[PDB]
């Protein structure tokens, strides 16, 4: 009569919630490992304002015919 | 054991009361290793400071409330009492026993009681009964082993498949359950192996 | 596999070890303390040329030979090559137990080096990062780094072998009364 | 007494990410193997009784029970859930 | 009310007790018995009809690092007990107060540090049985080595420096390969938890690699031949509490580690590798027993004796048989009872009286020390596996399992029954036998304290030997959870 | 703030006496604390790993570099506290530890060079900053000019750093000769797999790495660390390493190099073995730093190494500061002052410290077992994350070497603890002089961090996943 253990159903449910939290942390770790080592933009990786990688060089003797696409 | 049995003055006197005595290690020996070398007034003196070791000079509500300067006094002049007591107890093989009416205590022989160790009340009244409780709990949790459950379940499955056993007499159903168990297969393990059936 | 040319690789081995021994002898001659000259590079070198050449010849010869005898390319060949190189390095100390210990221990060490891939570097297309990982999706063959909830039983029986509990059919279904 | 009778779950019908059903299936497998063992022990007890009652007639009277016990002993025993949990016999 | 109020009450009481009486051993023994009682209450409130993990709690979560988690994303350390955990937890809480009381009167310099280290090691071992992931298990499996180093170095015998360095370095050597294994598991599965790790089936060629590291750790911790040489030195040159704790619990952590880390995961690698385990175990049995037959130090003899019984336990746990698992667990428990009693006799009774452990000095204790002789005979015949002691039950069932798995090796391993008797009774016969030694003066017989400890440890093993079945209500799932048979 | 500090302190020190340098150090320590408190909200710029290019395209600012800068400020705070606060107000400790007039200015200029190394995006900035670090740290080694050993170390360090700077400049100008550029942003997949470029890049890496003691070029820096003052050694053994390794980790230059693997294995073996027969404390700690530099070399071969490097460098910095502070605290109990500059040299002078100060030995034990990598301490999680990365990237032999080095180094780490917990005759019973409050608090805080920082690992990972991924 002194034995008052938590029932089997509630034990199973609590363990299941724990395992669900653990699998959620697993999937979050995988997602974060995948969002890292994913190619980012030039604005996010180098320069958010001057977002043009194309260099405009000197200006003192700028020859027409020097630009090229 | 008492609640509030601390009294500053006797400790603050007892400090140099004990400092006037020789060291505990060298008192009862005299450097000649003989109880006889110590004088007999000195011996009674040592006896009545040593009997003060096993006296309630502090309570719970005095250790929880008073300050450090008094507790340190108690501690460092209780260590001396302890060491005097036990060095006499070993060298002389006598404990001090103040008898009832005469107010004079001296080392005596009687060691068939009136002495208890400090670990006994902890163990014999917190540890031993807890292990007895563990034995009780183990014995009565053994009733919940799966063997008994499986026996009851198998009998119940047989009774569900063959309800005709119940109207038979009450001291004959066991043999009939045994007969039907021996005949049939009331387990449901191949029931659970669904993908093994090709 | 494709066989190794033992004598050619071992001749290259010997020339490389000889050059390395010359370089080490020159370095020792220039770093040393006492009076020294261009004479002492080979007089006072502590067998550096013979160390390098012997180790090189022994390692490459034993490696290619074991690869051609065993008819395989694996780390045991590096175990044998390390055994031989250690035997050479231990014959210098003119004692038997030191020779045996050198042989056995450098064999074990180089065999570990070969077991792990025979490289201080990484493969970098067999690593876990660059390889398909995680749970495999639909009945596909489980690769090395992939994970599976439930494996095939034919695969288990082949990898492990029948007996000692592991059988081609479960016991309960195999002993089920045909009813 | 409130004797419990839990529901039987199989590994073949569940999704292994629902851990409750996986534990139900483990416990189901183990419980049914214990029921198999109790059947084996019933057979053994009957064999013992027939031996103790018959004596020299046990060779004839207890024959089927003895053969049944030795047929059941290798197979009606505890053999664990992992072997079926981690292996699909259909492949 | 508050949590902090209650533990601050306990902390203030501890501080005042230390201020007034300058010692901690009474408070630590009170906490010892209180923890034992709390664990018994948890056993009262434990459901035997669920294989699940109970009394779960999570620590060091992102949302509540200094508290318990209720999150839907679990990133901290997981804790919780199964029946297997609870068995060894009962053993641990039974033994801790006895290890404190075994050194009650023989530590007269920096006592409080000794008792702190002892209780700390015990609580680390308890929490290690409470663990439910590879990383919490590891950080509680390796956290004892600093404490053991300090304890053995400061409070140890003549050769204590060597023993301190051994108990750290050997164990760290094995445990770092265990760490490589755990790291591989975590990067491959992205999860570390003992609840659903039998659902993840790795490839065989990777199981066979993870198993190597875990088994090197188990070989250094069990111990097993050829890496068993640290155990005599450490168990010999340590203080009594250290030897008791070590032989009783830290050696059993390896058995628990097999059952909890290596069998549920890595089932196919185990079922391929176990003949190598049987090689190593049979060697560990016979050669260690024979090596015991030529030792001159008593505590060293008992130390060597632990290794053979742990090898029999390894035969049992690596048998793929329910009876073998149950036998290995009963061996662990009964050895954890009996071996600290022998260590008490040879390191706290005799060593406290004579401060020497060489067998040539000891002879004829029966004349002046008869109660001690009775205890020696009882504990010897219990250690060698006499029936009606749990040692026999465990040995019997472990060898049953070993015979079922490999009849030849499991049958050859039954000379354990003989060699145990040889190396134990060759010592008992000399100690109890003959005329009392001329190198030893007379001293007191065993005290009430020593007798209390030995009597607890004898009652326990006799209970579990006369009715081993009382341990089944916490193990009838565990004896089938780690069996790989199709 | 650093340049403001430099331009302020130059004037204020020129117009001040030598009696005021300690208070000047206190002032600038509080300045750095206020900066690290009030200006540290700039972490919000780097949300979702937003990266910024500043001063044209000469500097780069991301979460990595912001973190390394906060770390360098924390280190400078501790090192300045050791100079601005007297341990004991005795004549001895006013003879041993006195700041020189220009020392704080040189420290701040070296910190400037450190940060302009980690923030560099173009090789001209890198070279200017490398030289601003190395000249200042020559002069820091030389400022205690009344020491023969320190002058000698100054000159050795000048010449060896000069040669390695020649190597760096050759690498840079060869890169320019090939690609006509000074920027590593100019590289991509195509340029790497189209041009063979590994000689130049590994020449740069080695010119930077041999400046922090990478084998076989370790003996000179170990001699410099031995022969310098203790309170100079504590700085010159740590901050250059942080700077250069952080640059080499941010710049993905040696992703699968065989040479760097070989030299890292060599660093591990040397840093573990050579420290076994060392009888002196600073050489032992130098070989410890060498093997930790090897552990951090290993993650120059990964391409995803931010978390491991930041964790390990933070914990190594805390442990390094703590152990040097414990050796500085132990001078009150050693029985023989060796020099005015290195008052404690040999490890056996720590014999019996547990009987004079037991909790100092508890601190030593915590730090020693963090160096060994014992859980639940911080070095264990460091080693764990490094192992995770290198095994995820396929370095399986290096891992076993790492374990073996972790084991061999424990012996000389435990030498200290072993001799410290030994017994000694002539113990301390009373002393009316008390050690400083501030330095005691700093050491206790470092020890508590080592001991209880594992509680926050979940939180740190969750923050990393937002600011670095
Ligand atoms: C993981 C899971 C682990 C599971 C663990 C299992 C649970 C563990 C349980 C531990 C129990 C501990 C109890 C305890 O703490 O007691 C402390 C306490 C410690 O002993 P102590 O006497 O105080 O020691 C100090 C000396 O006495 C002081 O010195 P001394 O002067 O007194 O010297 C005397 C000493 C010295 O003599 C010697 O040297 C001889 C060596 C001692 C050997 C003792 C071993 C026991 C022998 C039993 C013999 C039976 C054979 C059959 O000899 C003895 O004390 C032995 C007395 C022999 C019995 C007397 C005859 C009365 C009848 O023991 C007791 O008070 C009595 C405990 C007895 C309980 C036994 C259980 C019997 C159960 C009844 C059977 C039928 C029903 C069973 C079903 C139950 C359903 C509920
Ligand atoms: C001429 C014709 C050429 C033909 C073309 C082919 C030639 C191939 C040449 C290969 C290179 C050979 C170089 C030989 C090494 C340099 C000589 C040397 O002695 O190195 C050690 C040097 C001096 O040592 P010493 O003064 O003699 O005293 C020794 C007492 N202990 O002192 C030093 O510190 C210098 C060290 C230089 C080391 C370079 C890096 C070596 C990397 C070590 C590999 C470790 C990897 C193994 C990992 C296993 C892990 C268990
Ligand atoms: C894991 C981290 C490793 C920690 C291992 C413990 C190392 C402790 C070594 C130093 C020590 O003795 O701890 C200090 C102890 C007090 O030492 P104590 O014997 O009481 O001497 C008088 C104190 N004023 O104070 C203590 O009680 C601390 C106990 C830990
Ligand atoms: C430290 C001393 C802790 C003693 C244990 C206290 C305790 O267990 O109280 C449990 C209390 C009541 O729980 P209970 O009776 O079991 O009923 C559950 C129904 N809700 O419920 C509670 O108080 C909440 C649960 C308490 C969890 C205790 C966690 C102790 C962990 C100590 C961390 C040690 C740090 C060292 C590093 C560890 C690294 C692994
Ligand atoms: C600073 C002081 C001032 C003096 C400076 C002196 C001039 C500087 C010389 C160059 C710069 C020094 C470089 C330092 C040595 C380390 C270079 C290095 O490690 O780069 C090697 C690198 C490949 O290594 P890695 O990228 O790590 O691995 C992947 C392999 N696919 O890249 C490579 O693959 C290298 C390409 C291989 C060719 C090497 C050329 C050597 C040719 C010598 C032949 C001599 C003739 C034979 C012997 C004559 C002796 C008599
Ligand atoms: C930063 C001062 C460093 C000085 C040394 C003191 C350590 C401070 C750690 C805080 C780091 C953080 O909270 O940040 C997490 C960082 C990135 O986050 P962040 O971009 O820098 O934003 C932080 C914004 N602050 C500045 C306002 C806080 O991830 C990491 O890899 C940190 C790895 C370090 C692990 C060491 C843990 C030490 C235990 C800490 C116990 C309180
Ligand atoms: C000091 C104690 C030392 C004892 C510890 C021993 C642990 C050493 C690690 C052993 C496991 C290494 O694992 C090993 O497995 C696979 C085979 O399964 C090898 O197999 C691989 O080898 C390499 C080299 O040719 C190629 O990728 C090849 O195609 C194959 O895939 C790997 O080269 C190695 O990674
Ligand atoms: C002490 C224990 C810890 C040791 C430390 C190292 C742990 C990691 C073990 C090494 C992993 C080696 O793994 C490596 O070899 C296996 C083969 O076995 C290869 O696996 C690949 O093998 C090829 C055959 O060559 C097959 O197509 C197979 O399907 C798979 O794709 C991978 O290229 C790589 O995964
Ligand atoms: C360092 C000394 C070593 C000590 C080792 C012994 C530790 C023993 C701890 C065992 C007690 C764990 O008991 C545990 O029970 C439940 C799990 O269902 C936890 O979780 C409980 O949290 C509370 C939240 O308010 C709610 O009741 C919730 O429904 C849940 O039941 C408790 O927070 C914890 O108390």
């Amino acid at each position: 009569t002194f034995f008052h253990p938590k029932s089997r159903e509630d034990i199973l449910n609590e363990e299941a919630k724990i395992v669900q939290a653990l699998n959620n942390q697993r999937e979050l770790t995988i997602k974060m490992h995948e969002l890292k080592r994913e190619e980012k933009d030039y604005a996010h990786s180098y320069s958010p304002l001057f977002s043009d990688p194309v260099p405009q060089g000197g200006s003192i003797g700028k020859a027409p015919g020097s630009s090229r696409e | 054991f008492a609640l509030r049995a601390y009294n500053e003055e006797k400790e603050l006197a007892l400090k140099q009361r004990l400092s006037q005595l020789p060291p505990p290690g060298k008192a009862f020996v005299t450097a000649e290793g003989e109880p006889r070398p110590a004088k007999e007034a000195e011996l009674a003196e040592l006896a009545e400071i040593a009997a003060l070791y096993k006296t309630d000079r502090v309570g719970i509500l005095d250790i929880l409330l008073l300050g450090n300067k008094h507790a340190r006094l108690y501690r460092d002049n209780t260590a001396l009492l302890k060491d005097y007591y036990y060095n006499g107890r070993r060298i002389l093989d006598k404990i001090p026993v103040k008898d009832k009416q005469t107010g004079k205590v001296t080392w005596e022989i009687k060691r068939e009681g009136a002495e208890k160790e400090d670990w006994v009340n902890q163990m014999y009244f917190l540890y031993a009964p807890s292990l007895i409780l563990l034995l009780i709990v183990m014995v009565y949790k053994s009733r919940e082993d799966i063997t008994f459950w499986a026996k009851k379940e198998l009998d119940q499955r047989v009774l569900d498949k063959h309800p005709e056993i119940n109207d038979a007499p009450e001291n004959e159903r066991d043999a009939l359950i045994v007969e039907r168990i021996i005949a049939g297969d009331y387990d449901k393990l191949a029931s659970l192996q669904k993908k093994a059936t090709p | 596999f494709h066989p190794y040319n033992t004598l050619g690789l071992a001749t290259q081995s010997a020339m490389v070890g000889l050059g390395a021994g010359v370089v080490a002898a020159a370095a020792r001659n220039s770093l040393a303390t006492g009076p020294r000259n261009i004479l002492t590079t080979f007089s006072k070198s502590g067998g550096v040329v013979t160390i390098f050449t012997g180790a090189s010849i022994a390692y490459v010869f034993t490696y290619c030979s074991a690869a051609n005898l065993r008819e395989r390319k694996d780390g045991w060949n590096h175990m044998w090559a390390g055994a031989a190189t250690g035997a050479v390095l231990g014959a210098r100390t003119k004692l038997v137990p030191a020779f045996i210990g050198w042989t056995v221990l450098c064999g074990a060490a180089c065999g570990l080096f070969g077991w792990t891939g025979a490289r201080f570097n990484a493969d970098r297309k067999a690593s876990l990062e660059q390889s398909p990982k995680g749970f495999v999706q639909e009945d596909a063959h489980q690769t090395f780094w992939e994970v599976v909830h439930r494996r095939p039983l034919s695969l288990t029986v082949e990898q492990l072998g029948e007996g000692r509990g592991i059988n081609a059919v479960p016991i309960a279904t195999a002993t089920e009364a045909p009813n | 007494s409130e004797h419990q009778r839990p529901e039987l779950v199989s590994f073949d019908d569940i999704n292994y990410n629902d851990h409750k059903k996986v534990r139900e299936a483990q416990e189901s497998y183990t419980r049914e193997q214990f029921i198999r063992l109790e059947a084996l022990k019933t057979v053994r007890k009957a064999l013992e009784k027939c031996y103790e009652e018959s004596g020299p007639n046990h060779f004839e009277d207890c024959k089927n029970l003895a053969e049944q016990y030795l047929d059941m002993l290798p197979t009606h025993r505890l053999q664990g859930y992992l072997g079926y949990q981690r292996n699909d016999p259909s492949k | 009310m508050f949590l902090t109020s209650i533990l601050l009450s306990s902390l203030y009481l501890f501080n005042r007790i230390l201020a007034w009486q300058g010692n901690v051993k009474h408070f630590y023994l009170f906490a010892s018995n209180l923890l034992l009682l709390f664990i018994v209450v948890l056993y009262i409130n434990f459901n035997t009809f669920s294989n699940s993990f109970q009394f779960n709690f999570e620590l060091f979560n992102s949302l509540n690092p200094f508290g318990l988690s209720n999150s839907d994303i679990s990133n901290g350390l997981l804790f919780g007990i199964d029946g297997l955990s609870l068995t060894f937890i009962l053993l641990t809480v039974l033994l801790i107060p006895l290890t404190l009381l075994g050194n009650w009167y023989n530590i007269n310099f920096n006592s409080n540090l000794y008792y702190t280290l002892v209780l700390a090691i015990g609580l680390v071992i308890l929490l290690n049985f409470w663990a439910l992931d590879y990383i919490s298990f590891y950080i509680l499996f390796e956290a004892t080595l600093p404490l053991l180093f300090i304890l053995i170095h400061i409070y140890g015998s003549s050769d204590s420096e060597r023993a301190s360095f051994y108990v750290l370095m050997f164990t760290l050597s094995g445990s770092l390969f265990m760490l490589l294994s755990i790291v591989v598991i975590s990067i491959v599965l992205n999860t570390t938890n003992f609840i659903n790790h039998n659902l993840f089936v790795l490839s065989l060629d990777l199981q066979t690699i993870i198993w190597l590291g875990l088994f090197i750790a188990i070989m250094v911790k069990t111990p097993l031949f050829p890496i068993h040489v640290w155990l005599p030195v450490v168990h010999s040159e340590s203080p009594l509490a250290g030897s008791m704790i070590l032989a009783g619990l830290i050696l059993k952590l390896a058995l628990y580690a097999i059952l909890r880390l290596l069998l549920p995961l890595l089932c196919e690698a185990q079922i391929l590798y176990t003949p190598m385990i049987y090689i190593i175990s049979l060697l560990t049995i016979i050669l260690t027993s024979l090596a015991t037959l030529r030792q001159i130090d008593l505590k060293v003899i008992i130390a060597y004796s632990s290794i053979s019984h742990m090898g029999i336990a390894i035969l049992g746990v690596c048998s793929n048989t329910s009876l073998g698992i149950y036998g290995s667990i009963v061996l662990g428990v009964a050895h954890g009872f009996v071996s600290p009693a022998l260590f008490l006799i040879v390191g706290g009774i005799l060593y406290d009286r004579y401060h020497i452990r060489i067998v040539n000095y000891y002879k004829g204790l029966t004349t002046y020390m008869p109660q001690l002789a009775t205890y020696i005979i009882i504990l010897s015949f219990a250690n060698i596996g006499t029936p009606l002691t749990g040692n026999f039950t465990g040995e019997f069932l472990s060898l049953q399992g070993g015979f079922i798995r490999n009849p030849i090796i499991g049958g050859i391993s039954c000379i354990s029954v003989l060699l145990a008797a040889i190396y134990q009774l060759k010592l008992t016969n000399k100690l109890t036998g003959g005329i009392s030694s001329i190198y030893m003066h007379r001293t007191n017989d065993v005290t009430i304290r020593e007798k209390f400890i030995m009597n607890i440890l004898i009652i326990s093993t006799l209970i579990i030997g006369i009715c081993p079945q009382i341990m089944y209500n916490l193990l009838y799932w565990t004896v089938n959870n780690y069996i790989y048979i199709i | 703030m650093l340049i403001l500090a430099i331009i302020s302190l130059i004037t204020f020190v020129s117009m001040s006496k030598l009696s005021d340098n300690r208070a000047i150090i206190r002032l600038i320590n509080i300045y750095l604390i206020l900066v690290l408190v009030l200006d540290s909200f700039l972490y919000l710029l780097f949300l979702n790993n937003q990266t910024y290019t500043v001063m044209g395209e000469l500097l780069i600012f991301n979460s990595f570099t912001f973190y390394i800068d906060m770390l360098i400020y924390f280190i400078m705070i501790v090192i300045s506290s050791l100079y601005g606060y007297n341990l004991y107000n005795n004549n001895l400790y006013k003879t041993l530890f006195e700041p020189k007039k220009e020392l704080i200015i040189l420290f701040l200029i070296n910190i400037l060079g450190a940060l302009l190394i980690v923030h560099s995006n173009d090789f001209i900035t890198l070279f200017v900053a490398i030289e601003l670090q190395s000249y200042s740290i020559y002069l820091i080694t030389a400022i205690y000019n009344s020491s023969y050993k320190a002058s000698k170390a100054s000159m050795l360090y000048f010449f060896m750093g000069g040669i390695l700077s020649i190597l760096i400049a050759y690498s840079i100008n060869t890169y320019y000769s090939v690609l006509n550029s000074y920027t590593l942003h100019s590289l991509d997949s195509l340029i790497i797999n189209t041009l063979d470029l590994n000689l130049i890049l590994i020449a740069l890496s080695l010119g930077l790495l041999f400046k922090i003691g990478i084998a076989p070029l370790h003996k000179w820096l170990i001699s410099i660390y031995e022969n310098t003052p203790i309170l100079i050694t504590i700085y010159i053994s740590l901050i250059p390493k942080i700077s250069i390794l952080s640059y080499l980790v941010l710049s993905n230059i040696s992703i699968n190099s065989l040479v760097i693997s070989i030299l890292a294995i060599l660093t591990l073996l040397v840093g573990s073995v050579g420290g076994l027969l060392q009888i002196k404390i600073k050489r032992l700690l130098a070989f410890s730093g060498l093997t930790n530099a090897g552990y951090m070399m290993l993650l120059l071969l990964l391409n995803n190494n931010e978390f491991s490097y930041l964790y390990y460098i933070t914990q190594y910095s805390i442990s390094h500061l703590a152990i040097f502070m414990i050796i500085i605290f132990s001078i009150y109990y050693i029985n023989y002052i060796n020099n005015q500059y290195n008052p404690i040299i040999y490890v056996n002078q720590l014999k019996g410290l547990i009987h004079d100060n037991a909790y100092l030995v508890l601190s030593m034990a915590i730090v020693v077992f963090s160096f060994i990598g014992i859980p639940p301490l911080l070095g264990f999680f460091g080693k764990l994350n490094i192992l995770m990365s290198i095994l995820n990237n396929g370095y399986y032999f290096i891992s076993i070497v790492l374990i073996v080095a972790s084991l061999i180094s424990a012996l000389y780490y435990l030498y200290l603890l072993n001799v410290s917990i030994q017994d000694k005759n002539n113990i301390l019973i009373n002393s009316n002089e008390t050690v400083s409050s501030v330095l005691s608090y700093i050491l206790s805080s470092l020890i508590i961090l080592i001991t209880f920082g594992f509680i926050y690992n979940s939180l740190i990972i969750d923050i990393f996943n937002v600011y670095f991924n």
